[PDB]
Protein backbone atom coordinates (compact mmCIF):
# COMPACT_ATOMS: atom_id res chain seq x y z
CA UNK A 1 0.00 0.00 0.00
CA UNK A 2 2.55 2.55 1.24
CA UNK A 3 5.93 1.73 -0.28
CA UNK A 4 9.17 3.71 -0.32
CA UNK B 1 20.44 129.43 -50.38
CA UNK B 2 22.92 126.78 -51.50
CA UNK B 3 21.87 123.16 -52.04
CA UNK B 4 23.37 120.54 -49.72
CA UNK B 5 24.78 117.30 -51.12
CA UNK B 6 24.93 113.70 -49.95
CA UNK B 7 27.89 112.79 -47.72
CA UNK B 8 28.59 109.07 -47.29
CA UNK B 9 31.28 107.25 -45.32
CA UNK B 10 32.50 103.82 -46.36
CA UNK B 11 32.87 100.95 -43.91
CA UNK B 12 35.68 101.44 -41.39
CA UNK B 13 37.88 98.59 -42.64
CA UNK B 14 36.25 95.68 -44.47
CA UNK B 15 34.16 94.41 -41.57
CA UNK B 16 33.31 97.92 -40.29
CA UNK B 17 34.94 97.20 -36.93
CA UNK B 18 38.30 97.99 -35.33
CA UNK B 19 39.96 94.88 -33.90
CA UNK B 20 43.03 94.43 -31.73
CA UNK B 21 45.49 94.28 -34.61
CA UNK B 22 44.04 97.32 -36.38
CA UNK B 23 44.38 99.07 -33.00
CA UNK B 24 48.10 99.55 -33.59
CA UNK B 25 47.86 100.60 -37.23
CA UNK B 26 47.02 103.65 -39.33
CA UNK B 27 43.62 103.29 -41.02
CA UNK B 28 42.41 104.84 -44.26
CA UNK B 29 38.94 106.39 -44.11
CA UNK B 30 37.03 107.02 -47.34
CA UNK B 31 33.67 108.10 -48.64
CA UNK B 32 31.82 110.29 -51.11
CA UNK B 33 30.31 113.78 -51.30
CA UNK B 34 28.00 114.31 -54.28
CA UNK B 35 25.06 116.47 -55.29
CA UNK B 36 23.78 119.91 -54.44
CA UNK B 37 26.42 122.63 -54.55
CA UNK B 38 29.25 120.29 -53.54
CA UNK B 39 32.22 121.06 -55.79
CA UNK B 40 35.63 119.53 -56.33
CA UNK B 41 38.00 121.09 -53.83
CA UNK B 42 35.45 121.60 -51.07
CA UNK B 43 36.79 121.07 -47.56
CA UNK B 44 36.02 117.78 -45.80
CA UNK B 45 36.38 117.73 -42.02
CA UNK B 46 35.76 115.24 -39.22
CA UNK B 47 36.67 115.02 -35.53
CA UNK B 48 37.63 111.56 -34.26
CA UNK B 49 38.59 111.10 -30.61
CA UNK B 50 39.06 114.89 -30.36
CA UNK B 51 41.55 115.00 -33.26
CA UNK B 52 40.41 116.70 -36.46
CA UNK B 53 41.19 115.06 -39.81
CA UNK B 54 40.63 116.99 -43.03
CA UNK B 55 40.90 116.59 -46.78
CA UNK B 56 39.11 117.86 -49.90
CA UNK B 57 36.49 116.57 -52.31
CA UNK B 58 38.14 115.07 -55.39
CA UNK B 59 36.74 114.57 -58.88
CA UNK B 60 33.65 112.40 -58.84
CA UNK B 61 32.92 113.36 -55.23
CA UNK B 62 35.53 111.00 -53.78
CA UNK B 63 37.19 111.93 -50.49
CA UNK B 64 39.75 110.01 -48.46
CA UNK B 65 41.78 110.44 -45.27
CA UNK B 66 45.17 108.82 -45.74
CA UNK B 67 45.91 107.82 -42.16
CA UNK B 68 43.68 107.79 -39.08
CA UNK B 69 45.09 106.19 -35.96
CA UNK B 70 43.55 102.86 -35.03
CA UNK B 71 43.68 104.04 -31.42
CA UNK B 72 41.47 107.03 -32.27
CA UNK B 73 38.90 104.90 -34.10
CA UNK B 74 38.94 102.40 -31.22
CA UNK B 75 38.21 105.23 -28.76
CA UNK B 76 35.47 106.94 -30.83
CA UNK B 77 32.91 104.70 -32.53
CA UNK B 78 30.78 107.46 -34.10
CA UNK B 79 31.72 110.64 -35.95
CA UNK B 80 30.25 113.13 -38.41
CA UNK B 81 31.80 114.13 -41.74
CA UNK B 82 31.15 117.76 -42.73
CA UNK B 83 31.60 119.19 -46.23
CA UNK B 84 31.59 122.98 -46.68
CA UNK B 85 30.47 124.25 -50.08
CA UNK B 86 29.13 127.36 -51.81
CA UNK B 87 26.93 128.35 -54.74
CA UNK B 88 27.67 130.79 -57.58
CA UNK B 89 26.72 133.84 -55.52
CA UNK B 90 28.76 132.70 -52.52
CA UNK B 91 25.96 131.29 -50.35
CA UNK B 92 27.44 128.64 -48.08
CA UNK B 93 25.96 125.28 -47.14
CA UNK B 94 27.17 122.34 -45.04
CA UNK B 95 26.53 118.75 -46.15
CA UNK B 96 26.80 116.25 -43.29
CA UNK B 97 27.24 112.51 -43.13
CA UNK B 98 27.52 110.27 -40.09
CA UNK B 99 29.58 107.11 -39.67
CA UNK B 100 29.36 104.44 -36.99
CA UNK B 101 31.58 101.40 -36.57
CA UNK B 102 32.11 98.63 -34.02
CA UNK B 103 35.08 98.17 -31.69
CA UNK B 104 36.13 94.65 -30.60
CA UNK B 105 39.72 94.52 -29.35
CA UNK B 106 39.34 90.89 -28.26
CA UNK B 107 41.07 87.80 -29.64
CA UNK B 108 40.59 84.20 -28.54
CA UNK B 109 43.02 81.28 -28.43
CA UNK B 110 41.53 77.78 -28.30
CA UNK B 111 43.34 74.66 -27.07
CA UNK B 112 42.44 71.04 -26.30
CA UNK B 113 44.95 69.68 -23.79
CA UNK B 114 45.41 66.60 -21.62
CA UNK B 115 44.67 66.91 -17.92
CA UNK B 116 47.37 66.69 -15.29
CA UNK B 117 50.14 67.76 -17.66
CA UNK B 118 52.09 70.90 -18.49
CA UNK B 119 51.69 72.16 -22.05
CA UNK B 120 53.44 74.81 -24.13
CA UNK B 121 50.81 77.01 -25.79
CA UNK B 122 51.61 77.21 -29.52
CA UNK B 123 50.14 79.41 -32.26
CA UNK B 124 48.90 82.06 -29.86
CA UNK B 125 47.15 84.95 -31.64
CA UNK B 126 49.34 87.68 -33.06
CA UNK B 127 50.27 90.18 -30.37
CA UNK B 128 49.46 87.91 -27.45
CA UNK B 129 51.29 88.85 -24.29
CA UNK B 130 50.98 89.55 -20.59
CA UNK B 131 50.75 93.18 -19.34
CA UNK B 132 53.71 94.89 -17.68
CA UNK B 133 55.45 92.65 -15.17
CA UNK B 134 52.88 89.87 -15.16
CA UNK B 135 54.47 86.43 -15.54
CA UNK B 136 51.48 84.30 -14.49
CA UNK B 137 47.69 84.38 -14.84
CA UNK B 138 45.41 82.04 -12.89
CA UNK B 139 42.66 80.29 -14.85
CA UNK B 140 39.01 79.84 -13.95
CA UNK B 141 39.78 76.32 -12.65
CA UNK B 142 42.84 77.42 -10.68
CA UNK B 143 45.33 76.44 -13.35
CA UNK B 144 48.14 78.72 -14.39
CA UNK B 145 49.54 80.10 -17.64
CA UNK B 146 53.18 80.95 -16.90
CA UNK B 147 55.58 82.97 -19.04
CA UNK B 148 58.95 81.24 -18.83
CA UNK B 149 62.54 82.33 -19.27
CA UNK B 150 62.48 81.10 -22.87
CA UNK B 151 59.51 83.30 -23.78
CA UNK B 152 57.16 80.31 -24.02
CA UNK B 153 53.75 80.25 -22.33
CA UNK B 154 52.99 77.05 -20.42
CA UNK B 155 49.66 75.80 -19.07
CA UNK B 156 49.41 73.47 -16.07
CA UNK B 157 46.15 71.63 -16.77
CA UNK B 158 44.41 70.51 -13.55
CA UNK B 159 42.96 67.05 -13.19
CA UNK B 160 39.19 67.03 -13.69
CA UNK B 161 36.26 64.74 -12.92
CA UNK B 162 35.10 64.34 -16.52
CA UNK B 163 31.97 62.42 -15.51
CA UNK B 164 30.28 65.00 -13.29
CA UNK B 165 27.92 67.88 -14.11
CA UNK B 166 30.59 70.62 -14.28
CA UNK B 167 32.16 71.67 -17.57
CA UNK B 168 35.88 70.96 -17.94
CA UNK B 169 36.57 73.80 -20.38
CA UNK B 170 38.96 76.11 -18.52
CA UNK B 171 39.43 79.74 -19.52
CA UNK B 172 41.18 82.98 -18.65
CA UNK B 173 41.13 86.49 -20.11
CA UNK B 174 44.28 88.62 -20.33
CA UNK B 175 43.74 92.39 -20.48
CA UNK B 176 46.30 94.91 -21.75
CA UNK B 177 46.55 98.62 -21.06
CA UNK B 178 45.76 99.55 -24.67
CA UNK B 179 42.38 97.79 -24.40
CA UNK B 180 43.18 94.49 -26.07
CA UNK B 181 41.91 91.31 -24.43
CA UNK B 182 43.02 87.74 -25.09
CA UNK B 183 40.72 84.90 -24.00
CA UNK B 184 42.46 81.53 -23.80
CA UNK B 185 39.99 78.65 -23.88
CA UNK B 186 41.49 75.38 -22.64
CA UNK B 187 39.38 72.27 -23.18
CA UNK B 188 40.85 69.87 -20.63
CA UNK B 189 40.92 66.34 -22.05
CA UNK B 190 40.37 63.25 -19.95
CA UNK B 191 43.17 60.81 -19.13
CA UNK B 192 42.84 57.05 -18.69
CA UNK B 193 44.79 54.17 -17.17
CA UNK B 194 46.70 51.66 -19.27
CA UNK B 195 46.38 48.03 -18.18
CA UNK B 196 49.45 45.92 -18.95
CA UNK B 197 49.32 42.18 -19.61
CA UNK B 198 50.41 39.94 -16.74
CA UNK B 199 52.23 36.60 -16.65
CA UNK B 200 52.08 33.91 -13.98
CA UNK B 201 52.79 30.20 -13.91
CA UNK B 202 51.93 27.17 -11.81
CA UNK B 203 53.24 23.60 -11.87
CA UNK B 204 51.05 20.64 -10.88
CA UNK B 205 53.02 17.70 -9.52
CA UNK B 206 52.77 14.23 -11.05
CA UNK B 207 53.42 11.21 -8.84
CA UNK B 208 52.64 7.52 -9.36
CA UNK B 209 51.69 5.35 -6.38
CA UNK B 210 51.87 1.56 -6.25
CA UNK B 211 48.69 0.23 -4.62
CA UNK B 212 47.33 -3.19 -3.75
CA UNK B 213 43.89 -4.47 -4.68
CA UNK B 214 40.94 -2.66 -3.11
CA UNK B 215 38.59 -4.31 -0.61
CA UNK B 216 35.30 -2.47 -0.02
CA UNK B 217 33.16 -3.43 2.97
CA UNK B 218 29.79 -2.18 4.20
CA UNK B 219 30.65 -1.84 7.88
CA UNK B 220 27.63 -0.12 9.44
CA UNK B 221 24.21 1.38 8.86
CA UNK B 222 21.39 3.13 10.71
CA UNK B 223 17.74 2.04 10.59
CA UNK B 224 16.37 -0.46 8.10
CA UNK B 225 14.69 -3.85 8.35
CA UNK B 226 16.10 -7.18 7.17
CA UNK B 227 19.43 -5.50 6.48
CA UNK B 228 22.14 -7.81 5.14
CA UNK B 229 25.68 -7.25 3.85
CA UNK B 230 27.45 -9.77 1.66
CA UNK B 231 30.06 -10.42 -1.00
CA UNK B 232 28.41 -9.80 -4.35
CA UNK B 233 26.99 -12.60 -6.48
CA UNK B 234 25.93 -12.98 -10.10
CA UNK B 235 22.29 -12.53 -9.07
CA UNK B 236 22.85 -9.78 -6.49
CA UNK B 237 25.35 -7.09 -7.48
CA UNK B 238 27.82 -9.04 -9.59
CA UNK B 239 31.08 -10.67 -8.59
CA UNK B 240 34.40 -9.17 -7.54
CA UNK B 241 37.83 -10.60 -6.82
CA UNK B 242 37.59 -10.57 -3.00
CA UNK B 243 35.49 -11.80 -0.09
CA UNK B 244 34.78 -8.38 1.42
CA UNK B 245 31.09 -7.54 1.72
CA UNK B 246 30.51 -5.12 -1.17
CA UNK B 247 26.69 -5.41 -1.16
CA UNK B 248 24.05 -4.17 1.27
CA UNK B 249 20.30 -4.74 1.01
CA UNK B 250 17.32 -3.69 3.10
CA UNK B 251 13.54 -3.48 3.27
CA UNK B 252 10.54 -5.81 3.26
CA UNK B 253 9.99 -6.26 -0.50
CA UNK B 254 6.62 -4.81 -1.53
CA UNK B 255 6.83 -6.05 -5.13
CA UNK B 256 9.90 -8.20 -5.74
CA UNK B 257 13.34 -7.65 -4.22
CA UNK B 258 15.15 -5.56 -1.62
CA UNK B 259 16.60 -2.12 -2.26
CA UNK B 260 20.24 -1.46 -1.52
CA UNK B 261 23.70 -0.55 -2.71
CA UNK B 262 26.46 -2.42 -4.50
CA UNK B 263 30.09 -1.40 -5.05
CA UNK B 264 32.30 -3.20 -7.59
CA UNK B 265 35.91 -2.12 -7.19
CA UNK B 266 38.12 -0.89 -10.04
CA UNK B 267 40.99 -3.31 -9.35
CA UNK B 268 41.38 -4.54 -12.93
CA UNK B 269 41.40 -1.13 -14.63
CA UNK B 270 43.64 0.52 -12.03
CA UNK B 271 46.38 -2.08 -12.63
CA UNK B 272 47.75 -1.49 -9.14
CA UNK B 273 48.65 2.19 -9.29
CA UNK B 274 47.23 5.59 -8.35
CA UNK B 275 48.25 9.01 -9.67
CA UNK B 276 48.55 12.24 -7.70
CA UNK B 277 46.30 15.22 -8.50
CA UNK B 278 44.12 13.00 -10.67
CA UNK B 279 40.44 12.13 -10.48
CA UNK B 280 40.39 8.35 -9.98
CA UNK B 281 37.52 5.87 -9.93
CA UNK B 282 37.95 3.35 -7.10
CA UNK B 283 34.90 1.42 -8.30
CA UNK B 284 31.35 1.42 -9.60
CA UNK B 285 28.54 2.29 -7.17
CA UNK B 286 25.08 1.00 -8.05
CA UNK B 287 21.88 2.08 -6.28
CA UNK B 288 19.23 -0.66 -6.51
CA UNK B 289 15.82 0.95 -5.90
CA UNK B 290 12.90 -1.42 -5.35
CA UNK B 291 9.52 -0.76 -3.70
CA UNK B 292 9.77 -1.65 0.00
CA UNK B 293 7.17 -1.19 2.72
CA UNK B 294 7.31 2.05 4.65
CA UNK B 295 9.98 2.51 7.28
CA UNK B 296 12.09 -0.49 6.26
CA UNK B 297 14.97 1.41 4.65
CA UNK B 298 18.26 2.65 6.06
CA UNK B 299 18.91 6.35 6.52
CA UNK B 300 22.71 6.05 6.28
CA UNK B 301 25.38 3.43 5.65
CA UNK B 302 29.17 3.43 5.79
CA UNK B 303 31.60 1.59 3.51
CA UNK B 304 35.31 1.10 4.23
CA UNK B 305 37.53 1.28 1.13
CA UNK B 306 40.75 -0.45 2.14
CA UNK B 307 44.02 -0.69 0.22
CA UNK B 308 47.78 -0.67 0.83
CA UNK B 309 50.34 1.75 -0.61
CA UNK B 310 53.85 0.39 -1.24
CA UNK B 311 57.00 2.53 -1.17
CA UNK B 312 60.33 2.10 -2.93
CA UNK B 313 61.77 0.27 0.09
CA UNK B 314 59.06 -2.39 -0.22
CA UNK B 315 57.20 -1.23 2.90
CA UNK B 316 53.40 -1.34 2.75
CA UNK B 317 51.17 1.23 4.45
CA UNK B 318 47.53 0.21 5.04
CA UNK B 319 44.90 2.83 4.22
CA UNK B 320 41.18 2.85 5.01
CA UNK B 321 38.92 5.46 3.43
CA UNK B 322 35.52 5.56 5.13
CA UNK B 323 32.70 6.57 2.76
CA UNK B 324 29.43 7.70 4.35
CA UNK B 325 26.16 7.63 2.40
CA UNK B 326 22.90 9.32 3.39
CA UNK B 327 19.85 7.49 2.05
CA UNK B 328 16.28 8.65 1.47
CA UNK B 329 13.82 5.88 0.50
CA UNK B 330 11.02 8.28 -0.36
CA UNK B 331 7.26 7.67 -0.22
CA UNK B 332 6.01 6.28 -3.53
CA UNK B 333 3.20 8.12 -5.32
CA UNK B 334 1.94 8.43 -8.89
CA UNK B 335 4.69 11.06 -9.31
CA UNK B 336 7.74 9.16 -10.58
CA UNK B 337 10.24 11.97 -10.09
CA UNK B 338 8.99 12.65 -6.57
CA UNK B 339 9.01 8.91 -5.81
CA UNK B 340 12.71 8.63 -6.68
CA UNK B 341 15.10 7.50 -3.95
CA UNK B 342 18.05 9.75 -3.16
CA UNK B 343 21.64 8.87 -2.23
CA UNK B 344 24.01 11.57 -0.94
CA UNK B 345 27.71 10.82 -0.46
CA UNK B 346 29.69 12.81 2.09
CA UNK B 347 32.96 14.59 1.25
CA UNK B 348 35.21 12.66 3.62
CA UNK B 349 38.95 12.07 3.43
CA UNK B 350 41.76 10.04 4.97
CA UNK B 351 45.44 10.97 5.33
CA UNK B 352 48.39 8.57 5.11
CA UNK B 353 52.17 8.74 5.11
CA UNK B 354 54.57 7.47 2.45
CA UNK B 355 58.34 8.04 2.46
CA UNK B 356 58.14 10.88 4.96
CA UNK B 357 55.43 12.80 3.08
CA UNK B 358 51.72 12.78 3.88
CA UNK B 359 48.98 12.42 1.27
CA UNK B 360 45.22 12.87 1.50
CA UNK B 361 42.65 10.72 -0.31
CA UNK B 362 39.47 12.75 -0.79
CA UNK B 363 36.01 11.73 -1.95
CA UNK B 364 35.00 13.80 -4.98
CA UNK B 365 31.63 12.23 -5.72
CA UNK B 366 29.61 10.32 -8.31
CA UNK B 367 30.39 10.38 -12.03
CA UNK B 368 28.45 8.77 -14.86
CA UNK B 369 30.00 5.56 -16.17
CA UNK B 370 31.94 5.86 -19.40
CA UNK B 371 32.20 9.65 -18.99
CA UNK B 372 35.70 10.43 -17.60
CA UNK B 373 35.02 14.15 -18.19
CA UNK B 374 31.41 14.28 -17.01
CA UNK B 375 29.99 16.28 -14.14
CA UNK B 376 30.68 14.91 -10.65
CA UNK B 377 27.76 15.14 -8.21
CA UNK B 378 27.21 14.26 -4.56
CA UNK B 379 23.49 13.36 -4.75
CA UNK B 380 21.97 10.86 -7.20
CA UNK B 381 18.32 10.06 -7.96
CA UNK B 382 16.97 6.62 -8.91
CA UNK B 383 13.45 5.74 -10.03
CA UNK B 384 11.49 3.02 -8.30
CA UNK B 385 12.11 -0.32 -10.04
CA UNK B 386 15.43 0.80 -11.52
CA UNK B 387 19.13 0.87 -10.69
CA UNK B 388 21.60 3.64 -11.50
CA UNK B 389 25.38 3.24 -11.61
CA UNK B 390 28.18 5.75 -11.05
CA UNK B 391 31.94 5.73 -10.70
CA UNK B 392 33.02 6.68 -7.18
CA UNK B 393 35.71 9.29 -7.84
CA UNK B 394 38.49 10.20 -5.42
CA UNK B 395 41.58 12.36 -5.72
CA UNK B 396 44.92 11.96 -3.94
CA UNK B 397 46.85 15.13 -3.11
CA UNK B 398 50.07 16.01 -1.32
CA UNK B 399 49.54 17.38 2.16
CA UNK B 400 46.54 17.61 4.46
CA UNK B 401 44.24 18.42 1.53
CA UNK B 402 43.19 21.82 2.86
CA UNK B 403 43.84 23.60 -0.50
CA UNK B 404 44.53 22.83 -4.16
CA UNK B 405 47.63 23.88 -6.13
CA UNK B 406 47.56 27.62 -6.51
CA UNK B 407 49.41 30.81 -7.35
CA UNK B 408 48.69 34.42 -6.45
CA UNK B 409 49.71 37.94 -7.36
CA UNK B 410 48.39 41.39 -8.16
CA UNK B 411 47.64 42.60 -11.68
CA UNK B 412 48.85 46.11 -10.80
CA UNK B 413 52.40 44.87 -10.17
CA UNK B 414 55.05 44.41 -12.83
CA UNK B 415 54.33 40.82 -13.88
CA UNK B 416 56.70 40.60 -16.85
CA UNK B 417 55.74 43.61 -18.98
CA UNK B 418 55.53 46.51 -16.52
CA UNK B 419 53.02 47.76 -13.98
CA UNK B 420 49.63 49.07 -15.04
CA UNK B 421 49.67 52.83 -15.64
CA UNK B 422 46.99 54.45 -13.50
CA UNK B 423 46.43 57.81 -15.24
CA UNK B 424 46.00 61.27 -13.78
CA UNK B 425 42.54 60.61 -12.31
CA UNK B 426 43.49 57.80 -9.95
CA UNK B 427 40.97 55.86 -7.85
CA UNK B 428 41.63 52.89 -10.14
CA UNK B 429 40.03 49.55 -9.27
CA UNK B 430 39.30 46.32 -11.10
CA UNK B 431 35.65 46.42 -12.19
CA UNK B 432 35.44 43.37 -14.45
CA UNK B 433 37.05 39.98 -14.96
CA UNK B 434 36.25 37.05 -17.24
CA UNK B 435 37.89 34.01 -18.78
CA UNK B 436 38.85 34.56 -22.40
CA UNK B 437 39.77 37.69 -24.29
CA UNK B 438 36.65 39.85 -23.81
CA UNK B 439 35.73 41.61 -20.58
CA UNK B 440 33.31 44.31 -19.47
CA UNK B 441 32.43 45.83 -16.14
CA UNK B 442 30.65 42.87 -14.55
CA UNK B 443 29.74 41.12 -11.31
CA UNK B 444 32.66 38.68 -11.12
CA UNK B 445 35.24 40.83 -9.32
CA UNK B 446 35.81 39.33 -5.89
CA UNK B 447 34.02 36.15 -6.97
CA UNK B 448 35.40 32.75 -7.87
CA UNK B 449 35.12 32.19 -11.62
CA UNK B 450 35.83 29.05 -13.62
CA UNK B 451 38.62 28.90 -16.17
CA UNK B 452 39.86 26.13 -18.43
CA UNK B 453 41.93 24.34 -15.78
CA UNK B 454 41.10 26.13 -12.54
CA UNK B 455 39.27 28.90 -10.72
CA UNK B 456 40.24 32.54 -10.22
CA UNK B 457 39.31 35.11 -7.58
CA UNK B 458 40.46 38.57 -8.76
CA UNK B 459 39.59 41.37 -6.34
CA UNK B 460 39.03 45.07 -6.95
CA UNK B 461 42.49 45.93 -5.55
CA UNK B 462 44.14 43.71 -8.19
CA UNK B 463 44.95 40.81 -5.85
CA UNK B 464 44.14 37.37 -7.25
CA UNK B 465 44.33 33.69 -6.38
CA UNK B 466 44.32 31.00 -9.08
CA UNK B 467 43.98 27.32 -8.12
CA UNK B 468 44.20 24.33 -10.46
CA UNK B 469 41.15 22.06 -10.33
CA UNK B 470 41.80 19.99 -13.45
CA UNK B 471 43.17 16.46 -13.29
CA UNK B 472 46.83 16.25 -14.22
CA UNK B 473 45.88 14.06 -17.19
CA UNK B 474 43.83 16.91 -18.71
CA UNK B 475 46.67 19.47 -18.63
CA UNK B 476 48.37 19.36 -22.05
CA UNK B 477 51.88 20.57 -22.76
CA UNK B 478 51.82 24.34 -23.03
CA UNK B 479 48.48 24.62 -21.24
CA UNK B 480 47.65 28.27 -20.61
CA UNK B 481 44.92 30.13 -18.76
CA UNK B 482 44.06 33.70 -19.70
CA UNK B 483 41.65 36.02 -17.92
CA UNK B 484 40.79 39.49 -19.22
CA UNK B 485 40.35 42.16 -16.54
CA UNK B 486 39.09 45.75 -16.81
CA UNK B 487 40.30 48.62 -14.62
CA UNK B 488 38.46 51.92 -14.22
CA UNK B 489 39.57 55.33 -12.96
CA UNK B 490 37.73 58.01 -10.98
CA UNK B 491 35.54 59.27 -13.84
CA UNK B 492 34.90 56.07 -15.79
CA UNK B 493 37.87 55.56 -18.12
CA UNK B 494 38.60 51.87 -18.62
CA UNK B 495 41.48 49.71 -19.86
CA UNK B 496 41.68 45.92 -20.27
CA UNK B 497 44.63 43.54 -20.12
CA UNK B 498 45.03 39.78 -19.81
CA UNK B 499 46.35 37.69 -16.92
CA UNK B 500 48.05 34.68 -18.53
CA UNK B 501 48.83 31.69 -16.31
CA UNK B 502 51.08 28.90 -17.57
CA UNK B 503 49.86 25.56 -16.21
CA UNK B 504 52.59 22.92 -16.35
CA UNK B 505 53.21 19.45 -14.94
CA UNK B 506 56.41 17.88 -13.61
CA1 LIG C 1 38.40 95.54 -39.17
CA1 LIG D 1 50.01 95.29 -32.71
CA1 LIG E 1 29.75 124.68 -55.32
CA1 LIG F 1 32.48 110.83 -31.78
CA1 LIG G 1 29.97 101.93 -40.66
CA1 LIG H 1 28.00 98.97 -38.40
CA1 LIG I 1 33.65 67.88 -14.96
CA1 LIG J 1 39.67 63.22 -15.78
CA1 LIG K 1 39.56 59.51 -16.88
CA1 LIG L 1 39.16 -6.25 -4.74
CA1 LIG M 1 33.83 -11.66 -4.46
CA1 LIG N 1 33.61 -8.34 -2.49
CA1 LIG O 1 12.17 2.50 -3.13
CA1 LIG P 1 10.67 6.01 -3.30
CA1 LIG Q 1 53.64 31.62 -9.33
CA1 LIG R 1 48.73 44.21 -15.25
Amino acid sequence: DSTD
Amino acid sequence: EATAGTVTVNAITSDDTIDGIELGQTISISGKAVGGDISVGDVVKMTINNTEYSTTVKAGGIWMIAGVLGSDLAADSEFDVVVTSSDAAGNKVQSIGTSTHSVDLSAEANFSLAEGQQHVLTNLPEGFGFPDGTTEVVTNFGGTITLGDDGEYRYDAPVRDHGDAVSDKDSVTVTLEDGRTFTVNLDIQDSAPVAVDDQDSIVVQHEEFEVSEIAASWVSYTHGESVTTFDGTSDLGGVDNDSAKDQIRWGNPAESKQSGYGFIDNDSNLEGRFDLNQDISVGTFTHYNYPVYSGGAITSAEMSVEFSVLDHLGVSTPVTLTVNFDHNETPNTNDVNASRDIVTVQNTHVTFERDGDIYTVQIVGFREVGNPDGEVVTSIYTNENAATSYELVVRVVEGDGYSLPSTEGNIFDDNGLGADSLGADGSVTVVGVAVGAIVSSNESVGHSIEGQYGNLVLNSDGSYVYDVTASVSDIPAGATESFAYLIQDQDGSTSSANLSINVGTN
